[PDB]
RNA sequence: UUAAUAUUUGUUUAAUGAAAAGUAUUUUAUUAUUAUAUUGUAUAGUAUUAUUAUAGUGUAUAGUUUUUUAAAAAUAUAAAAAUA
């Protein structure tokens, strides 16, 4: 995906970007032939285990989500995986394959939203708290840090209803913007390799590495 | 000898027609179109008994009298039903008439299934399944009352989650300041 | 071909070439619902994976089920909640 | 010839095996899909008990009354138990001259595949298709 | 007698082919993974003879 | 206006050029593409070696070009080897090019994606700098003695540029089917590729068991039994695989590491 | 285009004359359009970065000996030729589309265009007067038989 | 003599217990459990290693592993356009 054949000039996603994959200049005078484009081939996203958890961990955050806002809530995401919209796309259709979340549609606003489904949402709350403790096993801090992070924990849950949704607002905003200022320091470069299944079938094995640029 | 067969690509419903073997989810068609003496097909396990009784019994009270076709269509039409062909609901009618549950009639020139030997059952049954919908009532307003609880069970859910998402987020903003004081420490220390 | 999950009903769909007509009938393949080793089972027919001699791509086609089962998850009806965040002929 | 399809397609409704199964004659819990030691019988019907189809064990998918196999592999429920027509018609007890305490029936509902729910389902899933919404 | 010995082998018969199915598919996606570890390690790529230019491009697939 | 003297498709001899003449005549399928070719006696198509019919055809060309991916190389009898070097070429190609539908086309094709795998991975960074031509016919001077067809021996060129067969000597094959091939005394300190190098051993180590040695044997008494002479006695014969050859081949691997 | 191992004059003129085959085509659509410009060619020329027949224009000898005989173009010449030739009426077109515009003017396009509407207009025009007819023609009827009613 | 003949040509396996029949040198064929003498277990038939699944139970995804050949006529099957 290059800026200005695939998406308008001037426009780009802030997202794990895939590795090795040069983002050369296209020129502005750049078009494509009514012909050509309808024979464009793109390759195929991963819709795997991270990239729905993920997505569903998003989900799980904002109860329910919009699909306007949702690429927007994954960008503020510290631990995004998703390459693009398409990816995203890609793999709100797996999560609508496998029963994950369903799609509805309010008739006030007349927008569609993502509902995740009662059957599904004890397994997504199990991958959600999973992941949580996957980041506090994995994040380092020392004994005044810890206790000081503790505290703040212990206030937040002692205070009430609605300041506890002010609270996490502004912690999400916050997030919003450490993740866009760490983000110039250090990028989640994504990697593939095609491979064939026992039964003829070509996917992708990936991996997920996050690599500091400076 | 067969054009389809020795075609270099072969269809999927040629390579089919080629499942003979013996086997669990196999071409059924193929594996009856030899004998039975080759073939392991025991016969048709067709369920009879109150269940197909039943609802044959409630979709005929309701039209009174139907042909065999307009009976069948009007089963099929519904969404549960434990029928699975015109010939199943034929032997459970053939039962029910040996049982003295119904009996067909002869018009000028079809036939038709009526309930006389036991009209006075049939109405108890009628009124059996009419009073099964009145509890299915009663069972919806108890959902309804079981939904206010479930949507306060929904806001307790919501609480929960919103505190998940409190202490996520403080691990994300945590983790975040820590690779920033390891980067660049002057806006971790900007920040605090 | 068009497989399903003996365990949930999953269904993916693939077709199958001539050095495959063995796998037609039952495929072992990974289950992302079940997220382990689940049998499948053949449920509709597709085309086929060459072309007919003297006929084209179109024949012979896939059985009103393949057709329907595609129509359901995308389509529509099914991509109109999905063209509102990427427009998949877009990026 | 045999003028009915071959490899049942389950789009509309899906026929799978439940993760909890227990047979009519027993009770009893049975094996879900490692073994085919049962006998499904489905007909697309969610009337109790156990919905989409029941299922019985091999060995006991024999009537309950007369403890015999069935005459043309058709069984009579009877107040949550399977009988046979000679033990629901109220017949005398008739000894099969062939094997007694099992009948000739399929295993994973092999037997009863040829009959049942096949595509399409209704009518109004035809013109789905067909219509370009 | 019969009927029970010939249901008995046909299971035990099943239960080891399943057996051998798993233990086949996990050997497979363990060569998969070393192959891929591998390539990684010598930089090859089953890419084709392009370079990731083209695959950025993404016009083919 | 007028038509040829010869209107329509009229099959011509074997060694008849063109005519250039306007004439309606339709392709079964596109042979443009690789392995999508199609059989016959004319110059713009394959040479159709003996088959049962099409399909058959396909499948002993299918199983050709399968085994010539898996061990580098392939004796064939015939007009099997102007068709299998052509498809090799065209494999070749499908690995340069490097698409998924060219990756899905030689699924579809071999019968086995390991060695799917294995094309892709070596072929493109072996012939990087090979235009055409990638495979190599010699036609042997000897001669399948039962039914006196020629032999052809059909390989790869670029061998040292491979990561696979890097220094493998096809001069004489090795003491068993099942053991390494033979390796030149320069190219002795080579390394496999590990993936390769443990499907190898698995399928090696499949006939280390008796159960093999039982096959053998049967297959001599099968032979025996069917009127095929020069077949020994299972009495007669030994196992192709035992304990202290086992042990001496271990270690000449081990010194080939 | 064979060109039978060199490009000519010939050449050139038949893409000049062709170029008027294709009025939608710019000095910056994708290099696909070339003539001999296979698969190849182009996954190379993106790897080169070139995306544009300006780009393939601008290309220099050098380049183009290491195109085709490091790369493997064959008829990276012919490709190269085929933009060197119709780069320069592309820029016009880009510019100012002389050669698309001196010939019909817009004038002539809002002329066609208001008559284009006008007689669109007209053709519905037609069918509400002979409906409007029609009615009148059915009320006078109404009247009439009123009147023979009445007599 | 026909006869430089006709014919053969072994490169890819979808299925499960007897008895009649067959006696082919089973060297200790099996190695054991139970109990209790004695007796016997591998291979049809159509003049053959032949168009061949002997249908007595019983059910099933073990792929339960011998078919050459580089153009032609006639013949044999299968397909065979927007002509009728
Ligand atoms: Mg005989
Ligand atoms: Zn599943
Ligand atoms: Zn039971
Ligand atoms: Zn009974």
């Amino acid at each position: 995906w290059q800026s200005g054949v695939h998406t308008p000039h001037g426009v780009v996603y802030r997202g794990a970007k895939m590795k090795n994959w040069p983002e050369q200049r296209i020129p502005e005078n750049f078009k494509f032939t009514e012909e050509q484009r309808f024979r464009t081939k793109a390759i195929p996203r991963d819709v795997g285990t991270i990239p729905r958890n993920f997505v569903l961990g998003v989900l799980y955050r904002h109860q329910p989500c919009e699909v306007g806002g949702l690429w927007e809530h994954c960008t503020n995401d510290p631990e995004i995986v998703l390459d693009s919209k398409r990816h995203l796309r890609e793999v709100l259709k797996q999560a609508r394959e496998e029963g994950f979340v369903t799609f509805e549609r309010d008739a006030i606003s007349n927008e569609w939203l993502c509902f995740l489904t009662r059957e599904r949402y004890e397994e997504v709350q199990r991958i959600v708290t999973a992941k949580s403790e996957a980041v506090d096993t994995h994040s380092g801090l020392r004994g005044a840090a810890a206790t000081e992070t503790s505290t703040y924990a212990e206030k937040f849950r002692e205070m009430n209803v609605e300041a506890k949704e002010a609270h996490a607002r502004r912690l999400e905003e916050e997030v919003a913007n450490t993740t866009r200022y760490l983000r110039r320091f250090q990028q989640r470069e994504i990697d593939y390799l095609p491979y064939t299944d026992l039964n003829g079938k070509v996917n992708f094995m990936w991996w997920y590495e996050t690599r500091d640029v400076q | 000898k067969e054009y389809r067969l020795t075609v270099p690509y072969r269809s999927e419903v040629t390579m089919l027609r080629l499942a003979n073997h013996k086997a669990i989810n196999s071409n059924i068609r193929e594996l009856f179109k030899k004998p039975l003496v080759m073939n392991n097909i025991k016969a048709i396990p067709r369920d009879l008994g109150e269940i197909p009784r039943d609802y044959v019994l409630r979709l005929l009270f309701f039209h009174q009298p139907i042909r065999l076709v307009d009976l069948w269509t009007i089963c099929k039409e519904h969404d549960d039903v434990p029928l699975d062909s015109a010939k199943h609901l034929r032997l459970v009618l053939k039962i029910a008439k040996l049982q003295r549950w119904v009996y067909a009639e002869k018009n000028q020139t079809n036939n038709l299934y009526y309930y006389y030997v036991h009209q006075s059952r049939m109405q108890e049954v009628q009124q059996m399944v009419r009073a099964s919908e009145v509890r299915k009532k009663e069972q919806e307003s108890v959902r309804e009352i079981e939904a206010e609880k479930l949507r306060m069970e929904e806001q307790e859910r919501r609480k929960v989650a919103l505190d998940e998402n409190i202490v996520a987020l403080q691990n994300a903003l945590v983790s975040n300041i820590a690779q920033i004081q390891e980067f660049d420490p002057g806006f971790a220390r900007s920040k605090i | 071909a068009l497989f399903s999950c003996f365990r949930c009903g999953y269904m993916y769909e693939f077709a199958v070439s001539n050095s495959y007509c063995r796998k037609l009938t039952l495929r072992n393949d990974h289950c992302p619902r079940c997220d382990q080793l689940t049998l499948f089972r053949f449920m509709s027919v597709s085309g086929m994976v060459g072309n007919m001699p003297f006929k084209p791509i179109g024949v012979p086609g896939p059985s009103y089920a393949t057709l329907w089962w595609r129509k359901t998850r995308e389509g529509k009806e099914a991509s109109a909640p999905l063209d509102a965040v990427c427009k998949s002929d877009r990026w | 010839r045999p003028h009915f399809p071959a490899y049942n397609e389950d789009v509309d409704r899906p026929m799978v095996v439940p993760p909890d199964a227990i047979c009519f004659n027993c009770d009893k819990p049975i094996d879900a899909g490692d073994v085919n030691s049962y006998v499904w019988i489905p007909a697309g019907n969610a009337t109790v008990p156990t919905p989409q189809g029941y299922f019985f064990h091999f060995g006991c998918f024999k009537c309950n009354r007369c403890k015999y196999r069935l005459g043309h592999n058709k069984f009579y429920s009877k107040d949550g138990k399977a009988w046979c027509i000679p033990c629901a018609l109220g017949r005398d007890v008739r000894v099969p001259t062939r094997r007694w305490h099992t009948s000739y029936v399929n295993t994973h509902r092999t037997g009863s595949r040829l009959t049942g729910h096949f595509f399409p389902r209704h009518s109004h899933q035809m013109e789905f298709l067909f219509d370009p919404n | 007698k019969r009927i029970d010995t010939a249901k008995r082998m046909r299971r035990d018969r099943r239960r080891i082919e399943e057996l051998k199915t798993l233990e086949f598919w996990g050997w497979y996606m363990k060569l998969q993974r070393v192959r891929g570890r591998w390539c990684r390690e010598q930089g090859v790529s089953s890419r084709g003879v392009y370079g990731p230019a083209v695959d950025a491009a993404e016009l083919w697939g | 206006g007028r038509a040829p003297p010869v209107i329509g498709c009229t099959r011509k001899a074997r060694y008849a050029g063109i005519d250039d003449n306007p004439t309606i005549t339709y392709k079964p399928w596109d042979t443009t593409e690789p392995l999508m070719a199609d059989y016959g006696w004319t110059r713009g198509k394959l040479p159709k070696f003996r088959a049962r019919s099409p399909f058959h055809r396909q499948q002993i060309a299918r199983r050709m070009v399968t085994e010539m991916i898996r061990k580098d190389y392939c004796i064939v009898g015939g007009a099997r080897a102007p068709a299998l070097r052509i498809l090799a070429d065209h494999v070749v190609e499908l690995a340069k090019a490097g698409d998924t539908d060219s990756r899905q086309q030689l699924a579809y094709f071999l019968h086995d994606p390991l060695m799917v795998d294995k094309a892709f991975d070596e072929y493109p960074r072996r012939f990087k700098d090979m235009n055409a031509k990638y495979a190599m016919m010699t036609r042997l001077k000897s001669r399948r003695r039962t039914d006196a067809v020629a032999m052809y021996f059909v390989e790869y060129k670029n061998r040292d540029m491979s990561d696979n067969h890097k220094g493998e000597d096809y001069s004489a094959g090795p003491e068993r089917f099942f053991l390494p091939p033979r390796i030149v005394e320069t190219e002795k300190g080579i390394q496999r590729p590990p993936h390769m190098q443990m499907a190898f051993d698995r399928w090696a180590s499949k006939f280390k068991t008796e159960e093999f040695h039982h096959w053998w044997r049967l297959r001599h008494a099968k032979l025996r039994y069917w009127g095929v002479r020069n077949v020994p006695h299972p009495s007669d014969v030994d196992p192709l695989w035992t304990e202290k050859e086992e042990e001496e081949w271990h270690n000449e691997m081990l010194a080939n590491t | 285009i064979a060109t039978g191992g060199r490009v000519t004059n010939e050449d050139r003129r038949w893409w000049l004359v062709h170029l008027e085959c294709a009025p939608d085509i710019t000095p910056g659509t994708f290099i696909a359009w070339l003539d001999c410009c296979g698969t190849h060619t182009c996954k190379k020329l993106i790897e080169r970065n070139i995306w544009t027949i300006e780009q393939v224009a601008a290309l220099d000898s050098d380049q183009v000996d290491e195109l085709k005989y490091r790369e493997g173009c064959l008829k990276m010449d012919v490709v190269w030729e085929h933009a060197r030739t119709i780069i320069t009426p592309l820029r016009q077109r880009e510019v100012t589309g002389g050669v698309e515009s001196e010939l019909q003017g817009r004038i002539m396009e809002l002329r066609k265009k208001r008559e284009l509407e006008r007689r669109r207009e007209e053709i519905l025009k037609e069918r509400a007067n002979v409906s409007e007819q029609r009615e009148e023609t059915l009320r006078k009827l109404r009247e009439a038989i009123a009147a023979k009613k009445a007599a």
